[PDB]
């Protein structure tokens, strides 16, 4: 069952707008391959939207990253692979950004903003900025 | 059957994509034809069928392979096997339909695209133009997943365009021209993607061309010259095979 692999994610809340939050994709222990074989994505989704990609970044070794025009320099999409994990990092959050985050994986993937090319996804979790 | 030379980006380096490169063009030209110091490529006509095809395995270091087929004549990528399933470019006529036949013959599906592997067509597909598609062992990597995954669906059109462009210009393109072996070196040896500036566009749209310009000139004099490109666009033109004999390795076969 190569590539079967679990992703949780989590770091998901309310926030003022102008703040900041992390998200995390963290790979469940005994994937035969571990994460940084693989391309995560970080998608949103509002009630009416479809998934919207946001944030890439490939199996690639040279680290390459995608960023949707809507996010640039605000998110940052990052490693930890002793960890076994991806963080999204999210800075000056606008209430525009209230949906629910979902980080997907493919394994030797490439950074993309579709759906389809993505084989695992992560439970999902909202994100909701107000005061 | 045909003759296999595999190649993986896992831990790719310089001399492993040189290695890589010679060895595909000794598998094109064994025959050392050569016009005016430029080898030449075997002529289509009364090619027996055995002698057409060359296949190039590539994986990555997720381990997904793909094996591509590329024809010996032009040095260009004809279609591809995946595991289960293979699938082909757009024969140009008859001729170029019952040859395919030969390749990955015990593949259990077969499909054949209703478009053509040309640029025109491939970067009208992939929605952007060689100029803007960048080229590395990353890219490779990329382009090897995303031909795999195709046969099951995880691969958007637009994905699968872009993949072959990536793969006809680092191993065809690199094969008929040691410029362009060149510059993809650079990318790989700082694992650095770029895309391909005009010096290079102008080279791959002039093949043709200059294999002609170059089997039908006097003496090695052009009968007239062939424009190109600079990296800034400037136009410049080549009158001589004298200049392009540490440009171009390969020519396909004229007059
Ligand atoms: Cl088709
Ligand atoms: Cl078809
Ligand atoms: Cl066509
Ligand atoms: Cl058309
Ligand atoms: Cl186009």
């Amino acid at each position: 069952s190569n590539a079967q692999v679990q992703l949780v994610e989590s770091g998901g809340g309310l926030v003022q707008p102008g703040g900041s939050l992390r998200l995390s994709c963290v790979a469940s222990e005994f994937s035969r391959f571990t994460l940084d074989y693989y391309a995560i994505g970080w998608f949103r989704q509002a009630p009416g939207k479809e998934r919207e990609g946001l944030s890439s970044i490939s199996s690639s070794s040279d680290g390459f990253t995608s960023y949707s025009d809507s996010v640039k320099g605000r998110f940052t999409i990052s490693r930890d692979n002793a960890k076994n994990t991806v963080y999204l990092q999210m800075n000056s959050l606008k209430p525009e950004d209230t949906a629910v985050y979902y980080c997907a994986a493919r394994l030797g993937g490439w950074a993309s903003f579709s759906p389809q090319e993505y084989d695992y996804w992560g439970q999902g979790t909202q994100v909701t900025v107000s005061s | 059957q045909y003759p296999i030379i595999n190649f993986t980006t896992a831990g790719a380096t310089v001399q492993s994509y040189t290695n890589f490169i010679r060895a595909v063009r000794g598998r094109l030209t064994t025959g050392a034809d050569v016009r005016h110091e430029i080898p030449v490529l075997p002529n289509r006509v009364g090619l027996p069928i055995n002698q057409r095809f060359i296949l190039v395995e590539l994986s990555n270091h997720a381990e997904l392979s793909v094996t591509l087929a590329l024809d010996v004549t032009n040095a260009y990528v004809v279609g591809y096997r995946a595991g289960n399933s293979a699938y082909f470019f757009h024969p140009d006529n008859q001729e170029d339909a019952e040859a395919i036949t030969h390749l990955f013959t015990d593949v259990q599906n077969r499909y054949t695209f209703a478009f053509g592997g040309n640029y025109d067509r491939l970067e009208q597909l992939a929605g952007n133009l060689r100029e803007n598609i960048e080229l590395g062992n990353g890219p490779l990597e990329e382009a090897i997943s995303a031909l795999y995954y195709y046969s099951t669906g995880g691969t958007q059109l637009p994905t699968l365009a872009r993949s072959f462009i990536i793969c006809i210009q680092m191993i065809s393109e690199a094969a008929r021209f040691q410029y362009i072996e060149g510059e993809m070196r650079t990318r790989i040896r700082y694992n650095r993607r770029s895309a391909p500036d005009p010096s290079v566009i102008t080279l791959e749209n002039s093949w043709g061309r200059l294999s002609t310009a170059i089997q039908e000139s006097n003496q090695g004099a052009f009968a007239s010259p062939i424009q190109l490109q600079r990296r800034n666009g400037s136009k410049f033109s080549v009158y001589d095979v004298s200049i392009l004999i540490p440009i171009i390795a390969l020519m396909v076969y004229r007059c």
